[PDB]
RNA sequence: GGCAUUGCCGCGAAGCUACCAUCCGCUGGAUUAUGGCUGAACGCCUCUAAGUCAGAAUCCAUGCUAGAACGCGGUGAUGCUCCACACAGAUGGAUACGAAUAAGGCGUCCUUGUGGCGUCGCUGAACCAUAGCAGGCUAGCAACGGUGCACUUGGCGGAAAGGCCUUGGGUGCUUGCUGGCGAAUUGCAAUGCGUGGGGAUAAAUCAUUUGUAUACGACUUAGA
RNA sequence: CGUGGAGGUCAGUGACGAAGCCUAGACCGUAAGGUCGGGUCGAACGGCCUCUAGUGCAGAUCUUGGUGGUAGUAGCAAGCGAAACCACAGCCAAGGGAACGGGCUUGGCAGAAUCAGCUACUGAU
RNA sequence: AGAACUGGCGAUGCGGGAUGAACCGAACGUAGAGUUAAGGUGCCGGAAUACACGCUCAUCAGA
RNA sequence: AUGGUGAAAACCAUCUAGUAGCUGGUUCCUGCCGAAGUUUCCCUCAGGAUAGCAG
């Protein structure tokens, strides 16, 4: 139903998203999560900041350099939340994760290509109105990730370059809507409508 | 000892690289951020100290300083660096077409056998009204937040027989990136002076690789806050002459420095002691910020410069002082 | 001075090397404890529930050290030629606004607005493509469009641009409409770009030399 | 079901290759094992009805013989050259009731190969 | 702590309880098909990101 | 213990395969049946004398 299924984190929930992205892999379904940074969790911020640092104090004894490597970059922050549900050892896994690609923001060559959303993992469709809820972004920032800015800016730029596009397009489909609107009514038409079209 | 300087291991090169650079002031026009030279000797300075509220206010103070030999450094290229989620990234470097024999020598480990085919087809790529060169300059003119300049040492002017030009990178803190690349456009192949980066009475910082002994030594160290006392000029005679002393002499001691020759070019006289030893390359940066204390405020009045023979001992300054005291000898007449 | 398990003594550069000496040893956010501001719950009050201001040698960056030996980029240098051989899951289409969700699209009027009027959502169950030997060979009509392909004009894309648009001309196709032929026997299912040597020219290593480096390597050098 | 020998029998098989030995070969029997092809071999051997026994092995710090890892190591006061020892391997965290964690469960992770210090660790290719 | 009573393990695999002497289900020839127990159905994990009524914000909730 | 050999307390050869209130090991397949964990005195400690369960 589509070789690749670029998703857009923007307004999702680490866990649910993940999960569903998981299944999709183990069942041969390439994926590519974007805008990672603008992901979402549940519960105040000070929360996720703890339920993490703890994950930070981790580290191995004798050699801290060989223990739980604490990735800051969101993309990763989330990639973990995922590799956590995927045997990520037995070849069946490796085979998966090998089917993923979590980017922070939306770099080419996807920018130019449609995306989607997992309706079963939206802050706005799971979280009871007005209720604390992180935003990875900050969360990452607060714990290392040194780029929230770059993407940020280097983002707005993307939205431009596009927004501009749309216009051209929207301004295009404005014609069609007419072309048919007019070329409508005629005969050949009527008929179709009958059958449904 | 100090846990921070770990791993206490050997540096990658003799020319250490500057990890950071000063921030930015966009309101200013284009200016360089750092400058390179060679450490050469340790001279004695006495001067009246115009430091307010001191135990040594308006009194004469002795202190040992170092003279870094700094030739006029010449640009041979310019680089653009984009801002990424993964840090910085060099998207394009571009070069100055007519490079010296010295920079061409840097690109080979064996210069003697080499057919000297350095920037041949790249110079042939230039050979038109631009088209490819001006395209890559436009590439940096569009993207790339930070713009760095490729420069090298005029080693022939230096009395050292090393004959191999050190390439370094120096960014620009003069805002609007269009002006950065247009400054670099005007300044391809051009020799940049020493006094056109630093002045006297400025706090600076030097980077160097520290005097190896046996593992102990040969690390890259950065010491900060050092006052430039004198920015000298080789073409100007009487560099050792102050406003007070005014005796026509070079800052160079009698028969050159200890393990270093004469100073036939520009120099910087830095307070205290720079890391590394003589014959070593250093790179002087400009403090990263406005370091406003009263240690920075005072404009110094250099009273006298010691130019006695450090090789052994010295009771004289010029060779003129030797025969003035000794009179005349056997081999003379 | 030939010699003295390094003969004694006077002093000494080079080195071994030391609080036994000299120099150097940083600024932005975000907080705790607390002090507040706005202000409910609870027609008063209240630093708090929804917000917000300040603030610990804290925290996290800046700076500093190392650079993933399977992390990455840009740039310089010619790989070229002569013979002999070898050959983790495509199956119509990833079908580009952003933001909000106690709100939003789309269309219209303009009084250019947090403006008015109209209209949509309740799933992509859509949209666009879709007929021909796995897709042929030939005849028109009507359109002046659609579409493929090799070229050309101009423009844009640096985040991983490595692509997307356009102008002109040429050449196919057109199922938009009407035709004219071929399909069997496949027998009632079994999907139907490296080697092994030459030549020519770029470079690296070894050997030599140097020492700022050194357990050995490595590293810095120099030499048509 | 199998082994050594005995009586009987198959006018059994057999230098046109018996017995044995192998074999990424085939068949039969739930199995003990039996049968066959191929290769190697060179002189005896097997089925059937019975008899008889010094009859079937993974162990005994088993006995005898042979051969490894250790190891080109310790060593001899470039060459020569052991032995002790050896079920099997040797990353951490947490749980695994029982002064039992080394194999399991759930996680962190993990690139070939190797030398040197007190298998980690410093460092070096 | 002691006494008596009936089971479980002992001589006993199998499904489940993350993992297990004492829990839960179930006493085993070799298979094919169907239906279940105990336990479960976000994903690792086969199975409803099922339906319906309410409740819960925790500065290391809770299961 | 018997008999012998050596010597500023011994060894050799037989009796002797000595005696064990024990330690370790015990060699093919399949089928079928299948426990006991204990009653009472001999006193028990040791070995049994019996009843119970399986034929």
């Amino acid at each position: 139903v589509e070789p690749v299924v670029v998703i857009d984190g923007k307004g999702h929930l680490v866990g649910r998203l993940a999960s569903v992205v998981a299944k999709q892999l183990l069942n041969g379904q390439k994926i590519v999560v974007v805008r990672a940074e603008e992901l979402n969790i549940s519960g105040e911020f000070f929360r996720n900041k703890l339920k993490y640092h703890d994950f930070l104090r981790k580290a191995t004894a004798f050699n801290k350099t060989r223990g739980p490597f604490h990735f800051r970059a969101p993309s990763r922050i989330f990639y973990k939340a995922l590799r956590g549900m995927v045997s990520h050892k037995t070849a069946r896994g490796k085979a998966a994760l090998e089917r993923l690609k979590v980017f922070e923001g939306i770099p080419p060559p996807y920018d130019k290509k449609k995306r989607v959303v997992v309706p079963q993992a939206l802050r706005v469709l799971r979280l009871k109105p007005g209720r604390k809820y992180t935003t990875l972004g900050k969360l990452s920032t607060s714990v290392g990730w040194k780029y929230e800015d770059v993407v940020a800016k280097l983002e707005a730029k993307r939205k431009v370059s596009s927004a501009e596009y749309y216009a051209k397009k929207r301004a295009f489909t404005k014609k069609v809507a007419s072309a048919n609107a007019t070329a409508a009514e005629s005969d050949v038409a009527k008929q179709l409508a009958a059958l449904g079209y | 000892g100090h846990l921070g300087f770990l791993p206490r291991k050997r540096a990658a090169s003799i020319r250490a690289r500057v990890k950071a650079f000063p921030k930015d002031d966009r309101s200013k026009p284009v200016a360089l951020t750092s400058f390179l030279g060679y450490k050469a000797g340790m001279t004695t300075i006495v001067r009246d100290l115009d430091r307010p509220g001191s135990k040594f206010h308006k009194r004469e103070v002795v202190e040992a300083v170092t003279v870094v030999d700094t030739p006029p450094v010449v640009v041979v290229g310019v680089v653009g660096y984009v801002e990424t989620p993964r840090g910085l990234r060099s998207l394009t470097t571009v070069w100055a077409e007519h490079l010296s024999d010295e920079v061409k020598r840097r690109f080979y480990k064996n210069w003697y056998k080499s057919k000297k085919k350095a920037f041949t087809k790249y110079s042939a790529k230039y050979a038109q009204d631009g088209a490819g060169i001006e395209r890559e300059l436009a590439r940096i003119k569009k993207y790339a937040s930070v713009v760095r300049v490729l420069v090298h040492t005029q080693i022939r002017k230096t009395p050292l027989a090393q004959k191999k030009a050190h390439l370094a990178e120096i960014q620009l803190n003069g805002g609007s990136i269009s002006e950065k690349v247009d400054w670099a456009r005007e300044h391809f192949e051009k020799t940049v002076a020493v006094d056109s980066v630093f002045e006297q009475n400025e706090m600076i910082d030097a980077i160097a690789v520290t005097k190896g002994h046996g593992q102990r030594g040969y690390h890259s160290r950065t010491s900060i806050n050092h006052k430039i006392y004198r920015v000298g000029k080789g073409d100007d005679e009487a560099n050792g002459a102050t406003s007070f002393d005014r005796t026509k002499k070079t800052i160079t001691p009698m028969g050159g420095f200890v393990h270093y020759g004469e100073i036939k070019n520009d120099f910087i006289m830095v307070k205290g002691c720079i890391p590394g030893n003589r014959k070593r390359i250093v790179t002087l940066r400009k403090s990263l910020y406005t370091n406003t204390s009263r240690k920075a405020l005072e404009e110094v009045s250099l009273k006298w410069i010691d130019t006695a023979s450090k090789f052994g001992k010295g009771r004289f300054q010029t060779p003129a002082e030797k025969h003035a005291f000794m009179g005349t000898l056997k081999k003379d007449l």
